[PDB]
């Protein structure tokens, strides 16, 4: 049969934007303005005040979205390939780790409003886009043996999930989609929220989990490298100190905070 | 912070007619005793010149760099009261008070920050936002003896900016030149991410 | 059942990036909430189907191949679009429980899909598909339930259910009894609410392909096609249509126990999404047409250019094509506040020799005017020209169907008596009444009349009296505005003008064609009908003193003198000159009648009436 | 391109539509009237292989070319969707050599691309109806009657070949 | 009665209301359109709408005012005077390839024009000094000539001491001169002169100088010094003898080097013209002796090299401060700033050079086309100026490159008029003062050896200067620590042509005056290098090399514009 046969910015965020989320993993590079600085640092600043005020009125994850989603397109747009809008939601997120790195009680609203704000956005994705984004981050499914052997159990546990979750009020759909479905096992301790409200399965100190659900893992993930990133960043916040152009701006940053 | 706040220092723009040579200010797309802005441009109102976009251009060049020029004479100020002297010498120490026995903070009389404060001024006479929003800082007070008895009507202004486009856009593209070039503008990432070079 | 969410994801996603459907919903919602406060648009939007090709191959090829799966989720995406944009609070009952979503049409490139009734094979079923014909037949408009609502009378809860049949949706489900229920599962007996429940209109017709294409004198074939919702009554028999929609399948077919032994074969159909029609008569203009209209209303004497831009192929006559375009201008119709009424269209009537264009001439208004109608005056009966009764039911003539028209007669000398007196009425009271057997009935007929004949001794003689030359009654001949007698006078120079003018007629070559293949300014015809369309819609022309003045003196002048002129003057001679001045004065675009157009028009009807200027 | 070739002879003749930037005495024979001059912005539809010139020759050259039908928007959605089912022999008897022309006059890049995928898509079926030999004629013929000038010689050339080989071969 | 009419004969009757009346009279003159351009656009409104009741009402004429500005925003939307060397050296006859119309490669006879300086290094963010850093260059420059001193004379380290702390032994002290008061007047003697120490040297503290016991100095502002002294009462240091500060190497070449560069002119010498600007008067902007010079140039002198130095459009010229441009008739559309009247006016003249003649531009701090507002200052950008490629080559200011082996330095400040000697004794005053002023440029090792640079005030209002960047003025030092064999740096004094400690030094003078009289311009004839004549001086090593000598060598002529 026949047969034929600064840039490295740009390409960096091009990189951490294919899979459409990031956990922000890695230094920027190159220059931005002051003012860019300022007003995009807040506009993720609003956005996150809205997201921690919505949950200040335990409004629900369906409201949130509602609420929040009209907003990315005037502050702070997502799934875009404009690099102007990559860069803006990059900086914008690192910004505000400066500025909330500061003390305890700012670190602990930040991650919230931020790992809800992830949450939001994983949500909008496509089911490739997740697929691709969590093998992205390089995050043990049981053998098909195993799942045989502890077939009654998983879909003890999961057939009230399916029906209420998934809309799968026939038990002919939850079968076809339980022999379809796979599980992860874990140590219980990595999903105890699950374990508190009995969703996942334990045996012998590990918990059953399956695939269409644990996304809570991946938002804990976020969670705890923001955190870890921001006890960091709180550490060499001297070096910061050296150009007082910016710390009026972090200071009113955080005054809508306190 | 609004532009009259942040530009409550800066030195008025003045704008010398060709042919009369009355100086007069110039604050962007506005009423005023001294200058109209019709269709055709700014034309002066003693002698009803029009202005070209050169006239206009040059003059804003000029004044730009006399700004820089004065800001690169160098005169330094002593912070202390007392002492407060004015010299362009500059020690080895650079913020040591050159008087003996003064413990004074020298420091540029004309700063860097209101050169550049000085130079968006400039930009904001001429962005066509500003203009039509009526951002700019005012040129004349209400208690002013030149404030214009006629006002310029807010659709007046908008058409006015709609029609003058271009000439703003020359103005203000002389005025990016040098901003462009200010040190004061950019932050650089690559630097400040020391810590994962750690 | 997941793909289902996916898809509304991905048409969201559409929706988003071309921005220009937004405006029409937002448009469309503002507009029907405005004049609510004091008609109503469709939630209907027409898509191009490129835009959906350039965004996303995939999703194009599954609405044009599998639109029973691709079709309903971006219909209900469109619908959220619309839904979650502002809109005004407090709905009443009927509004809160509508079940009336938002719909899509289509427009641009089908490629194969493009068909014919003939070609339609069952290779295209469950396509979507674009086919061209005349409709045949037209059912009536019959309401159809959908939704009930019900209102419990002891628990005060608001129930209700819906109903599915084969033709309301393009996917398929198990078809309901239209039964109403009675009592509720808790044994509560219930009320039916209506004007909260939803019922939509339904229509069927039929279309057939173009006689033009029949092969070998061979029957020709149709197909049905279904409307429901607003694309209801938008059509009637004998229109060119191009209708797009799903091609699909009904029925059991015989294979629920039949006689047949299954020879039969299923039943087919065409459910509605779009209509447009065709031009085989109207035209809308564009702001330039404007701005050259009004420049060129300003001109000296833009009678004389638009006049002699009438039929450049034909020599002389000046005033008869100045007659005609008066004629297409018209007057101007007047009711009274105690219903009486005063007639505005014109008249025209011209006699004269053989071979001097007059069927050519009169050929021409048939091919300018907006609506016009053509018959020869001793093919047709009186109750064919004016109506007839058939079975009852009354059938309107060729009079009646040009209602707003001109309407053209040749030959009209050789109409029996007893046809030409059911006319009388038609020309003056511009209505036709009708008092037979089981029928008594008014009907509306306002055209404008045109006409041709020969004199009675073949040629004109001069030497006999005008009555003798032309064999009509006084009472007929009063009801054309303007009566033109021509003949061939023999003449040298007269006959070298004409044959050289003809001559050159016949060296013409169309713009796109070598020698030999088979095939003063003077506006062009597609502008002319511009300039006369705007001209009868925008301009009403008022009457005022000065012309006054002129049309009394000539009127009393003209009946009174004595003269060997060629028509009998009555009241209705004053209403010519009224009628002419009018027309003159919308040629102008002028508000208002002046003195200069009683002036024109008194010398228009004195050159015809008296013969000589 | 050959000087002495008939085809690009033929093809140079076709008339494209344009537009005049100066008033010259004498030259209305072009509007067939010798005895007049033209006139500024009059718009004419000339020869190829004399627009060809008048758009280049000097500073504003004397002609502009507008764009003409046979490269409409229409036409190019046309193409995209089934350039299989195309009837490119009604819409221009040359097509594909005056796309080369026009081409190499404008270098334009993106009417290549859609040029490049229209041939490439059609020569499949040619390729088909060429390798089908008898051992029929309606469902060849209703294709081979929307081929281009160009593709015909293609079309003859492959369909040659192919019986040859078979002649030589069953023999 | 006009108006009225006007719109009620396009209007209907109906407008006879007098509100009507003034709402189509105040949109007409609003938008200057007239009463039927007014009616057109009305009869444009009432199409598209479904509106067959488009009636003349109040609220119609509102929304037909809201559809005009539409329209208006749309609208808008869619639209010989003195010689050196004259009796040794005969003038060059030039580049033979001038002149020739060959498209030909010039493939022989090309004079290699390279820079010697990082241009990146000049391409920093101007308007930002920071105090700090612009004192660290200052106490650097006193420390790195302490460093030289420490060197050439052999002296310890130790025997280095503070000259302000009192001291019976003589010590040793470098320095910079400074005023004795900071708040000085203008004039300084030699009894007010002080000496600044460097940090390390004596923590930044000022002494004045007792200058009693020297009978001949020439001191400068700025001016790094050493000296030998005491300071015995704690209040002045008293100066027994100054230290000659060495100058820097000159410049050499490889045997095989110069070999090649006599090949490639074939034995013949160099040319090299220099102008500098301004380029038209003070009262229009006529450019025909540029345009009569530049032919010259192509026809009769045909350089190998052409050297232009700034400002060609100065900003502080008369016109340009007072707003009174002149319109241009010869040009179809105005230009709209200064680079579009630098593009219109000096861009097509510089492409009649003819491209065998290596063009160099330098800029001036006064030149409109440049941004970078400092000195030192970066390079213009030729892409911009839409110069080509082939023979331009824009450099900055101060710029150090060679010309085949020559090494030219070229800063275009006025160092000559700016630098105020203070002055003592007959010996140092009978002598010429820009060979002193020329002698302190070698001898500091930098083009612009003042500080703080020249200031021009009027009745006081601040007009121009050097404009330093202070933070940046190590760049305007020799590069390489060798001084050039031709040194230029224009002048607003007169022009002269003169060697100075073996360096050619030139000033071409303006090349027009402000009156328009001609000014001038310098043209350099340097014969060819040849081992052989003995002009060249050998210096013995591991590798023989040679000092180019080209004062020996070079022909400088100041001619008329
Ligand atoms: N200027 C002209 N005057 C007269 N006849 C003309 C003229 N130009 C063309 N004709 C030709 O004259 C012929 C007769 O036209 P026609 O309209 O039939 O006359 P007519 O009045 O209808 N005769 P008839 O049918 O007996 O009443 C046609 O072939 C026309 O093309
Ligand atoms: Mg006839």
């Amino acid at each position: 049969m026949f047969r034929q046969s600064s840039e490295e910015e740009k390409k960096l965020y091009a990189r951490l934007y294919e899979s459409k989320l990031s956990f922000y993993d890695l230094p920027p590079q190159g220059e931005i303005t002051l003012e860019q600085f300022e007003i995009w640092a807040i506009d993720r600043l609003k956005i996150l005040l809205e997201i921690e005020s919505c949950l200040s009125r335990n409004k629900s994850i369906k409201e949130i979205e509602t609420i929040i989603k009209p907003q990315f397109q005037k502050l702070l747009p997502f799934n875009t390939e404009s690099l102007e809008d990559r860069k803006k939601d990059y900086y914008s997120h690192f910004i505000l780790r400066l500025c909330f790195c500061r003390s305890k009680e700012l670190r602990e609203k930040f991650v919230r409003a931020e790992t809800f704000l992830f949450k939001i956005r994983f949500n909008m994705l496509t089911s490739t886009d997740q697929t691709k984004f969590v093998q992205s981050l390089d995050l043990q499914f049981i053998s098909n043996e195993e799942k045989a052997e502890l077939s009654h159990q998983l879909y003890q546990t999961v057939s009230a999930s399916l029906q209420f979750q998934l809309n799968l009020n026939e038990e002919h759909q939850r079968k076809q989609y339980f022999q379809q479905e796979k599980f992860i096992k874990l140590p219980f301790e990595n999903v105890i929220e699950l374990v508190g409200n009995r969703l996942v399965f334990l045996k012998d100190g590990y918990a059953y989990l399956p695939q269409f659900q644990q996304l809570n893992l991946l938002s804990n993930e976020f969670a705890s490298k923001l955190n870890q990133e921001l006890i960091k960043t709180y550490q060499y916040l001297p070096r910061l100190n050296e150009d007082d152009r910016l710390l009026p701006i972090l200071n009113h940053l955080s005054s809508g905070y306190t | 912070i609004t532009d009259v706040e942040r530009f409550k220092d800066t030195v008025t723009l003045e704008l010398s007619c060709p042919s009369c040579d009355k100086r007069f200010p110039f604050g962007g797309i506005v009423s005023s005793n001294y200058y109209r802005v019709s269709y055709n441009g700014l034309q002066c109102k003693h002698c009803e010149q029009l202005f070209t976009p050169l006239q206009l251009t040059s003059q804003i060049e000029h004044s730009i760099r006399a700004h820089i020029s004065l800001y690169y004479a160098g005169w330094l100020q002593c912070d202390d009261s007392t002492c407060g002297i004015v010299t362009r010498q500059v020690s080895v120490f650079g913020k040591r008070c050159l008087n003996d026995g003064c413990t004074g903070v020298m420091r540029y009389k004309y700063s860097d920050k209101q050169l550049y404060n000085q130079l968006l001024y400039f930009d904001s006479l001429f962005d066509c936002e500003k203009n039509k929003k009526q951002e700019l800082k005012p040129i004349y007070l209400p208690d002013d003896l030149d404030y214009p008895k006629e006002q310029l009507t807010e659709s007046s202004i908008k058409a006015l900016t709609e029609q003058n486009r271009e000439l703003m856009e020359t103005g203000r593209s002389v005025v990016q030149k040098y901003l462009n070039d200010c040190g004061r503008r950019y932050v650089d990432m690559t630097s400040i991410f020391d810590f994962m070079l750690n | 059942d997941a793909v289902f969410g996916d898809r509304v994801r991905r048409f969201q996603e559409f929706l988003d990036t071309f921005t220009s459907y937004r405006d029409s919903v937002r448009s469309i919602q503002v507009y029907n909430s405005n004049n609510a406060a004091n008609n109503i648009l469709p939630h209907r939007i027409i898509i191009s189907l490129d835009d959906l090709r350039e965004f996303d191959r995939s999703f194009w090829s599954g609405i044009l191949v599998e639109p029973a799966y691709f079709i309903p989720p971006a219909e209900k995406a469109l619908t959220d679009l619309a839904d979650s944009m502002d809109d005004v609070p407090h709905p009443n009952a009927s509004a809160v429980s509508s079940r009336h979503p938002w719909k899509l049409s289509f427009k641009g490139s089908f490629g194969a899909h493009a068909l014919s009734p003939r070609t339609l094979t069952a290779q295209h079923l469950n396509k979507l598909v674009s086919v061209e014909g005349i409709v045949t037949k037209t059912s009536l408009v019959r309401p159809k339930l959908i939704r009930s609502v019900h209102y419990a009378a002891k628990t005060g809860r608001f129930h209700y259910r819906d109903y599915t049949d084969a033709t309301t949706t393009l996917t398929t489900r198990i078809p309901t009894p239209a039964i109403y229920p009675t009592e509720d599962t808790e044994g509560n007996k219930l009320t039916t609410e209506y004007g909260y429940s939803t019922f939509i209109d339904h229509q069927r017709i039929t279309v057939q392909e173009m006689p033009e294409m029949a092969p070998a004198g061979q029957l020709p074939r149709s197909i049905d096609v279904i409307l429901d919702d607003d694309l209801v009554d938008k059509t009637k028999p004998g229109d060119r249509v191009n209708v797009v929609g799903v091609f699909k399948s009904l029925g059991a077919g015989g294979m629920n126990q039949s006689n047949s032994n299954t020879l039969i074969g299923f039943k087919t159909l065409i459910l509605g999404n779009t209509v447009y029609p065709l031009h085989a008569a109207r035209q809308m203009l564009t702001d330039f047409d404007i701005r050259n209209i009004n420049k060129l209303s300003k001109k000296k004497d833009i009678f004389d250019i638009l006049s002699q831009s009438l039929a450049p192929s034909i020599y002389g006559h000046d005033h008869i094509k100045k007659a005609i375009l008066l004629m297409l201008m018209g007057g101007v119709e007047k009711n009274l506040e105690n219903g009486s009424h005063l007639r505005g269209d014109i008249n025209i009537l011209m006699v004269g020799d053989p071979s001097t264009a007059k069927s050519q001439l009169l050929r021409f208004v048939l091919n300018t005017a907006s609506l016009a109608i053509a018959t020869t005056g001793r093919g047709s009966s009186g109750v064919g020209l004016t109506a007839a009764v058939t079975t009852r039911r009354l059938e309107a003539g060729a009079m009646v169907l040009a209602d707003r028209g001109v309407v053209c007669i040749d030959e009209f000398d050789k109409m029996t008596d007893v046809d030409r007196v059911a006319i009388h009425e038609v020309m003056e009271q511009q209505t036709v009444t009708i008092a037979k057997a089981g029928i008594h009935t008014t009907l509306n007929a306002r055209c404008s009349v045109i006409a041709a004949a020969n004199p009675v001794f073949g040629q004109y003689d001069v030497n006999r009296d005008p009555h003798q030359n032309i064999a009509l009654p006084d009472s007929l001949l009063s009801r054309f505005d303007l009566l033109f007698v021509v003949t061939d006078d023999i003449n040298e120079i007269r006959d070298r003008s004409i044959s050289e003018h003809v001559l050159r007629t016949h060296r013409y070559l169309p713009p796109g064609y070598l020698e030999g293949e088979p095939v003063p300014k003077l506006v062009t015809i597609p502008f002319l009908r511009k300039y006369v369309q705007y001209a009868k819609e925008r301009v009403i022309p008022q009457l005022t003193q000065e012309a006054i003045n002129v049309i009394v003196k000539n009127y009393t002048d003209l009946r009174n003198d004595d003269n060997t002129k060629k028509s009998p003057i009555t009241a209705r001679t004053l209403e010519t000159l009224i009628r002419l001045a009018t027309a003159h004065a919308k040629v102008r675009l002028s508000k208002t009648v002046n003195k200069v157009d009683a002036k024109v028009a008194a010398n228009l009807l004195r050159f015809a009436l008296l013969g000589e200027d | 391109m050959g000087y002495y070739d008939i085809d690009d002879v033929l093809a140079d003749g076709t008339e494209f539509p344009c537009k005049f930037q100066y008033d010259i005495p004498g030259l209305g024979y072009l509007e067939n009237n010798p005895g007049r001059p033209i006139t500024k912005n009059t718009k004419l539809s000339l020869p190829l292989w004399l627009a060809r010139i008048l758009a280049i020759v000097g500073p504003v050259p004397f002609v502009e070319l507008l764009p003409p039908d046979m490269f409409s928007t229409k036409v190019m959605n046309a193409i995209k969707t089934d350039p299989v089912a195309l009837d490119l022999h009604s819409i221009n008897s040359h097509f594909f050599s005056l796309a080369i022309k026009w081409i190499m006059l404008f270098s334009e890049k993106e009417l290549a691309n859609v040029v490049s995928e229209l041939l490439l898509q059609r020569a499949q079926e040619l390729n088909h109806h060429a390798s089908s030999l008898s051992i029929t004629n309606i469902a060849t013929s209703t294709f081979l009657l929307k081929l281009e000038e160009m593709e015909k010689e293609i079309y003859k050339k492959s369909h040659e070949s192919y019986k040859d080989t078979k002649r030589w071969m069953f023999k | 009665m006009s108006g009225s009419i006007d719109v009620i004969t396009h209007f209907g009757p109906d407008a006879d209301k007098p509100e009507i009346i003034t709402a189509l009279e105040n949109l007409t003159k609003l938008h200057a359109l007239s009463v039927e351009d007014l009616y057109i656009k009305w009869e444009q409104f009432s199409n598209q709408r479904r509106q067959t009741h488009t009636d003349l009402t109040s609220k119609n004429i509102d929304e037909f005012k809201q559809f005009l500005q539409l329209q208006m925003e749309k609208r808008a939307n869619q639209i010989i005077l003195d010689s050196l060397n004259p009796e040794n050296i005969e003038i060059s006859s030039g580049n033979p390839n001038v002149g020739l119309l060959s498209t030909e490669e010039p493939s022989y006879n090309q004079v290699k024009v390279e820079p010697f300086y990082d241009a990146k290094k000049y391409k920093f963010r101007t308007m930002r000094q920071n105090l700090q850093e612009a004192s660290d260059v200052l106490d650097d420059q006193i420390e790195s000539f302490t460093k030289i001193i420490q060197n050439h004379y052999k002296l310890s380290p130790n025997d280095f001491a503070d000259p302000t702390i009192q001291s019976q032994s003589e010590i040793y002290a470098v320095g910079r001169i400074v005023p004795d008061s900071p708040t000085y007047d203008k004039f300084l003697n030699p009894e007010s002169l002080s000496l600044e120490t460097s940090r390390m040297g004596g923590v930044g503290r000022r002494v004045r100088l007792d200058l009693s016991q020297v009978n001949e100095l020439s001191f400068f502002l700025g001016q790094i010094v050493a000296f030998k002294g005491k300071n015995a009462n704690g209040d002045y240091f008293t100066v027994n003898s100054i230290l000659p500060l060495p100058y820097p190497n000159s410049p050499v070449s490889t045997s095989q080097e110069l070999q090649e560069f006599q090949a490639n002119l074939e034995g013949s010498s160099l040319k090299v013209i220099v102008t500098c600007g301004p380029y038209f008067a003070n009262d229009n902007f006529s450019l025909e002796l540029l345009q009569e010079f530049i032919d010259s140039i192509n026809n009769e002198v045909k350089p190998h090299v052409l050297i232009m130095f700034g400002p060609f459009i100065d900003i502080t010229h008369p016109l340009i401060a007072s707003g009174k441009l002149p319109n241009f008739p010869q040009f179809k559309t105005q230009p709209k700033t200064l680079d579009e009247l630098f593009l219109k006016l000096f861009t097509p003249i510089l492409k009649t050079i003819s491209p065998h003649i290596q063009t160099v531009l330098i800029p001036s701090t006064k030149d409109a086309i440049s941004n970078h507002a400092a000195y030192p200052q970066a390079s213009l950008i030729r892409k911009a100026l839409q110069l080509p490629k082939r023979n331009f080559k824009c450099m900055a200011n101060p710029s150090s490159f060679q010309i085949n082996e020559i090494y030219f330095g070229c800063s275009n400040v006025d160092t000559f008029k700016d630098l105020k000697e203070v002055i003592k004794g007959g010996t140092t005053s009978s002598r010429y003062r820009l060979d002193r002023v020329s002698e302190h440029i070698l001898q500091q090792r930098r083009y612009y050896p003042i500080f703080p640079g020249s200031i021009r005030t009027r009745i006081y209002e601040h007009i121009s200067g050097a404009d330093l960047d202070v933070s940046y003025l190590g760049l305007t030092e020799f590069v390489g620590g060798f001084s050039p064999d031709i040194m230029i740096i224009p002048s607003e004094l007169q022009h002269f042509a003169r060697v100075v400690q073996n360096v050619v030094v030139i000033n071409p003078g303006r090349f027009i005056r402000a009156t328009g009289n001609r000014g001038s311009y310098a043209q350099i004839t340097v014969q060819c290098p040849d081992l052989e004549d003995g002009k060249l001086t050998l210096v013995e090593g591991e590798e023989p090399v040679y000092l180019h000598n080209v004062w020996k060598r070079a022909r400088v002529d100041l001619i008329a514009s």
